[PDB]
RNA sequence: UUCGCCCAUUAAAGCGGUACGUGAGCUGGGUUCAGAACGUCGUGAGACAGUUCGGUCCAUAUCCGGUGUGGGCGUUAGAG
RNA sequence: UCGGAGAGAGGCUCGGUGAAAUAGACAUGUCUGUGAAGAUGCGGACUACCUGCACCUGGACAGAAAGACCCUAUGAAGCU
RNA sequence: CGGUAGGGGAGCGUUCCGUGUUAGGGAGAAACGCGUGCGUGAGCCGCGUUGGACGAAGCGGAAGCGAGAAUGUCGGCUUG
RNA sequence: GGCCAGUGAGACGAUGGGGGAUAAGCUUCAUCGUCGAGAGGGAAACAGCCCGGAUCACCAGCUAAGGCCCCUAAAUGACC
RNA sequence: AACCCAGAGCUAGCUGGUUCUCCCCGAAAUGCGUUGAGGCGCAGCAGUUGACUGGACAUCUAGGGGUAAAGCACUGUUUCG
RNA sequence: CUGACCGCGUGCCUGUUGAAGAAUGAGCCGGCGACUCAUAGGCAGUGGCUUGGUUAAGGGAACCCACCGGAGCCGUAGCGA
RNA sequence: AUCCCGUGUGAAUCAGCAAGGACCACCUUGCAAGGCUAAAUACUCCUGGGUGACCGAUAGCGAAGUAGUACCGUGAGGGA
RNA sequence: AGACAACCUGGCGAACUGAAACAUCUUAGUAGCCAGAGGAAAAGAAAGCAAAAGCGAUUCCCGUAGUAGCGGCGAGCGAA
């Protein structure tokens, strides 16, 4: 007959992507139905939201041969990079930060 | 002295025409505003929150009944051995000034920092662990007495026969 | 005698400071229909919370005499 | 302390009235109008200090082209400057019109020079 | 009333635009103003894209525009 | 129909006395186009010596302040 | 280094008070009128075949402190 | 985070669409540009299209969009 | 529902007005709630002030998706055989 | 000072998505004419003390003001109805 | 609770009576149902002295002259 | 006996307003009116405070304190 209600979009789908960093406890999908099945190192919950139980990278996979499962697994940041763009840069702000303030009060007359 | 703004005297200078109230309605109108807790007539953050725990009754609200010092005070302080503490010569010394509700108030003392001297401390209530730190100092420990509390006849006749109970048990 | 600014009574009821200067309120929704809401829920709704920041101007503007550090 | 305005407003007025002199009609008495009249006569002055530098170049890059169209049947403005410039001279544009009207036989010399080179 | 009908003619009794072309040119209705009555709706005060009788719009033309009618000056000396 | 002539009071000229509403400034054409979508004032053409007087009322969204109609206001009042 | 709402910084001026019964002033003060003077500007500095007795600068203080709009308002004078 | 503002009527254009008649300079959303709050040039004139973002002086120069018969700056240029 | 005076400078989320100069920066016309719709509260986006920071503009890789296109495997629909 | 002729040049305000508007307002000129004061709260800038800071009313060679006046008030303990 | 009034009832005298924020016990404090009393505090139609970061003829009192006058209003009142 | 600016005491006693509407509440026992008396009036010599320690008629100021509380627990009111 006469139309017009309807409803708030509620927040679903994925929150956080594939090789991305989840914390434990960390919400990876809201969902309806499941979507997506738990994998290794993770929790489902009673509406099937995925959740993390493990700090670390979350990887989605082929369940098969049809559906997908995500999981997450640890990773190891050892690889620092020393002397790189990114580095460089952020010493130099750093180095800046400090020799800008130095000669402050560090002025004559 | 920093000179006031005047508003109200030409663009040049600062607020003219409409002073910095932007163009009409109900804040750019002379005269008192609307109440400063006031949502538009939505449910006022205030109102929409339940009342505070015990004041929500009227159960009468808490209030210090001691003034509290720390051992660190007293250490600062200008102490020499034998001296006495007390109250009266917290505020000799200024490092309690007590006002109107403070003034009729006793005195506590707060295990906090480790006192060096023997001193002689007079107050109405000490804290387990003050008055621990204090006898391991060497220091004396002058309670003094509470204003008694006045008890008719007739509770005195139980809460004395309790103690003719225990003693006559124990003999 | 001057005047001197009122304290909102019916915002001192319901808000607090709490010793370092932040304020508190309570969380609205516990005193009845609690069968139907969870104990999880029930638990939550009991504790004390700091405002908002959005509406501490409202609230501080109706307190004039609660000591409230904003953390300058 | 009371303050009348006093004379602030008559100077700020007569001040203003002095740049008006000679505007016809009512445009140089009632004050009203002699503030916004003033105003418009700085601001087309502020206009046309900057429309001058377009219209002289105007002016000059037409008596230019007078001045060359008298020698060839085929000469213009444009092969003219183009025959400057690839002859690397830096005359401009002011002393080339004034050179035109004022030392005619000059413009005819450049011109011979232009060609010279160009042949 | 736009519309339209008829009578008697007529060569024929065209359709449109111009802020209903035209209300500081004119006049009827219409904005059903206040009174009153009928039908109808409403307990009621009152109401009606119902009907009915009664019911105040002024104006010395500044400018443009117009219809006329002069003066001045021009028309390279002045005139008829 | 279908207007005509006449008499008085004005109108008109001369002398005396002498207002008013109005008014941003006005050196104040027409057509067409444009544009807050109907222009003396912007564009393009066209037409126009300067300035009176008597007449005319198409324009200046002409003039005489809250628009009676419609809506708003947590306005006002009367009435049920 | 465009700029409305709007925010910040730096200034000018008016009357009055302190310095002060100041410097100066019937050998012409304030004001009024003028400038080939100087300022980014508000303004300043200089000048008077006006005027006839007061009153700067500096360094500070205070406000009945700056007008073109209020169908503002009171006087004066036009237009018609 | 502190202190302390305005704004909460938007307009068209490009694109994706819904309502409407794949009507409206209509209406309502989404990602962008300009106007708002933006002058200059091109668009005859011409908020929203194109170029370009105006500290100021210059009677200097090179270009963008767009142009080169006359009004009106530049070719009454060349070759198909 | 008289008039005059007084409460009374009533009240007006409304309309009008709000006066010297220069310098710097500079929006919004959106969302939510509202006896709300032309008002207001908070958020979004100014300014000024501090505290932490290391980015932005580019370049490449990686994620999830179900639009454009496409398709008839399901759900409808449809023509003929 | 005047101004032959050429070029450019859509009053001001208000208020609007937007105005030269045929949108409002002003006949003209000169005056009068608007974010003020008291008291509190918050924040900033400057000082003074930090042997913590400060006095209120009150007293004062009339005022101002020297010198008093610690009653109060702010900061030193929180958690909890 | 304390306090003070309409209607109706209605005590006790110091071995009492009242108060101590319903009420009871205990303790403390006090003596209703008779009166009267200065100062410290409020005010300006005024009187006498004094001061003024108060006005200087649109200001200051409405009023520097016939000022509550002229004038207006039946009157209360308005009012240069 | 009448007159008498403000202040004061008693008697009657509002409403706009605020609460973003409004009725309890606020405005406010304010204005206004009436009566009365004075240079002041009123109040005033504990049937009072307080709390287990003490004060010693009334009035006025500072403070307690925007505290305890009151409150469509709203707007606000607000002690000792
Ligand atoms: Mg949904
Ligand atoms: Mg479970
Ligand atoms: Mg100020
Ligand atoms: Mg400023
Ligand atoms: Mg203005
Ligand atoms: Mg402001
Ligand atoms: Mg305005
Ligand atoms: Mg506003
Ligand atoms: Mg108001
Ligand atoms: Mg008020
Ligand atoms: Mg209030
Ligand atoms: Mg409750
Ligand atoms: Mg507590
Ligand atoms: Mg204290
Ligand atoms: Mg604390
Ligand atoms: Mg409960
Ligand atoms: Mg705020
Ligand atoms: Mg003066
Ligand atoms: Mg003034
Ligand atoms: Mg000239
Ligand atoms: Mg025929
Ligand atoms: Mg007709
Ligand atoms: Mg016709
Ligand atoms: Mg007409
Ligand atoms: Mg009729
Ligand atoms: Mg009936
Ligand atoms: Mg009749
Ligand atoms: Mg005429
Ligand atoms: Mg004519
Ligand atoms: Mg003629
Ligand atoms: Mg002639
Ligand atoms: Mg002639
Ligand atoms: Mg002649
Ligand atoms: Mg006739
Ligand atoms: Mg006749
Ligand atoms: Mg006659
Ligand atoms: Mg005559
Ligand atoms: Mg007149
Ligand atoms: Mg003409
Ligand atoms: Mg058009
Ligand atoms: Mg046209
Ligand atoms: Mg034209
Ligand atoms: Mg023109
Ligand atoms: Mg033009
Ligand atoms: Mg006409
Ligand atoms: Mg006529
Ligand atoms: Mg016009
Ligand atoms: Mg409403
Ligand atoms: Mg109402
Ligand atoms: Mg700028
Ligand atoms: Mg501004
Ligand atoms: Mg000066
Ligand atoms: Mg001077
Ligand atoms: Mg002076
Ligand atoms: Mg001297
Ligand atoms: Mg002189
Ligand atoms: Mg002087
Ligand atoms: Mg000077
Ligand atoms: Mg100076
Ligand atoms: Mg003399
Ligand atoms: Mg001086
Ligand atoms: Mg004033
Ligand atoms: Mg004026
Ligand atoms: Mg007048
Ligand atoms: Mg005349
Ligand atoms: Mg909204
Ligand atoms: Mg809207
Ligand atoms: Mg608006
Ligand atoms: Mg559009
Ligand atoms: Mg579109
Ligand atoms: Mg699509
Ligand atoms: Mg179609
Ligand atoms: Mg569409
Ligand atoms: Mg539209
Ligand atoms: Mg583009
Ligand atoms: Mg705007
Ligand atoms: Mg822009
Ligand atoms: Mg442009
Ligand atoms: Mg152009
Ligand atoms: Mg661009
Ligand atoms: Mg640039
Ligand atoms: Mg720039
Ligand atoms: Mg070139
Ligand atoms: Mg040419
Ligand atoms: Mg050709
Ligand atoms: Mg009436
Ligand atoms: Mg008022
Ligand atoms: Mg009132
Ligand atoms: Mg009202
Ligand atoms: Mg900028
Ligand atoms: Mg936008
Ligand atoms: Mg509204
Ligand atoms: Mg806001
Ligand atoms: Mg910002
Ligand atoms: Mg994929
Ligand atoms: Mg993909
Ligand atoms: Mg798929
Ligand atoms: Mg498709
Ligand atoms: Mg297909
Ligand atoms: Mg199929
Ligand atoms: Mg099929
Ligand atoms: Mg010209
Ligand atoms: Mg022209
Ligand atoms: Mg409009
Ligand atoms: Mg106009
Ligand atoms: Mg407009
Ligand atoms: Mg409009
Ligand atoms: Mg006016
Ligand atoms: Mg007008
Ligand atoms: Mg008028
Ligand atoms: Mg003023
Ligand atoms: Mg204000
Ligand atoms: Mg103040
Ligand atoms: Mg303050
Ligand atoms: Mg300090
Ligand atoms: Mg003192
Ligand atoms: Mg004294
Ligand atoms: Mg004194
Ligand atoms: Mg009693
Ligand atoms: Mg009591
Ligand atoms: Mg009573
Ligand atoms: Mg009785
Ligand atoms: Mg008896
Ligand atoms: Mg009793
Ligand atoms: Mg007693
Ligand atoms: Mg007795
Ligand atoms: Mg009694
Ligand atoms: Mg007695
Ligand atoms: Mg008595
Ligand atoms: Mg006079
Ligand atoms: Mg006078
Ligand atoms: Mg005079
Ligand atoms: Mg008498
Ligand atoms: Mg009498
Ligand atoms: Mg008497
Ligand atoms: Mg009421
Ligand atoms: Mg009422
Ligand atoms: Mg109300
Ligand atoms: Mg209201
Ligand atoms: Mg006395
Ligand atoms: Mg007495
Ligand atoms: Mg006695
Ligand atoms: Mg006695």
């Amino acid at each position: 007959t006469k139309n017009g209600r309807d409803s708030k979009g509620q927040r679903l789908g994925v929150k956080i992507y594939g090789d991305q960093v989840a914390k434990p406890g960390a919400i990876i999908i809201r969902q309806r139905g499941t979507k997506f099945h738990p994998g290794k190192n993770v929790g489902i919950g009673k509406d099937h939201t995925i959740f993390a139980l493990i700090d670390g990278l979350v990887k989605f996979e082929k369940y098969g041969p049809d559906k997908k499962k995500v999981s997450v697994y640890p990773r190891e940041i050892q690889p620092e990079n020393p002397n790189s763009y990114r580095a460089r840069k952020r010493e130099n702000f750093r180095l800046q930060r400090e020799k800008k303030k130095a000669r402050r009060e560090g002025y004559s007359f | 002295r920093k000179k006031g703004k005047r508003k109200g005297r030409g663009h040049a200078a600062g607020q003219g025409g409409s002073c910095g109230f932007g163009m009409r309605g109900q804040k750019s109108r002379s005269g008192p505003g609307i109440m400063r807790g006031f949502e538009g007539g939505q449910m006022p953050l205030y109102r929409r929150i339940p009342k505070l725990r015990g004041i929500a009754g009227g159960m009468r609200a808490g209030l210090p009944k001691y003034v509290p010092i720390n051992l660190r005070d007293i250490e600062v302080a200008g102490f020499k051995e034998g001296e006495e503490v007390s109250l009266e010569s917290l505020k000799a010394k200024g490092i309690i000034n007590p006002s109107g509700r403070e003034r009729r108030l006793p005195l506590k003392i707060l295990g906090e920092g480790e006192l060096s001297t023997k001193l002689q401390i007079k107050a109405r209530a000490f804290s387990g662990s003050a008055k621990e730190k204090l006898e391991a100092a060497g220091c004396s420990v002058t309670v003094l007495p509470g204003r008694k509390k006045y008890i008719k006849e007739s509770v005195r006749k139980n809460l004395a026969r309790a103690d003719e109970y225990f003693a006559k048990k124990r003999a | 005698k001057g005047y001197k600014m009122k304290t909102h009574k019916a915002s001192a009821k319901r808000f607090r400071v709490t010793g370092k200067g932040k304020i508190v309120r309570r969380r609205a929704g516990k005193q009845h229909l609690l069968a139907k809401k969870n104990t999880k829920r029930k638990n939550r709704l009991s504790k004390l919370i700091q405002v908002d920041r959005s509406d501490y101007d409202n609230v501080i503007g109706a307190l004039p005499y609660l000591k409230v550090n904003r953390k300058v | 302390t009371r303050v009348k305005r006093g004379y602030i407003a008559r100077r700020r007025r007569k001040k203003i009235r002095f740049f008006a002199s000679s505007f016809r009609g009512a445009h140089s008495r009632l004050t009203r109008t002699i503030a916004q009249q003033k105003i418009r006569a700085l601001v087309s002055a502020h206009r046309d200090r900057d429309r001058q530098k377009r219209d002289f170049r105007r002016l000059w890059i037409t008596r230019i082209n007078a001045a060359i169209r008298e020698r060839g049947v085929y000469y213009n403005y444009s092969k003219f400057i183009h025959d400057l410039y690839k002859r690397q001279l830096l005359l401009n544009r002011k002393i080339l019109a004034q050179i035109a009207i004022l030392n005619p036989n000059c413009i005819y010399m450049i011109y011979n020079e232009i060609i010279k080179k160009e042949d």
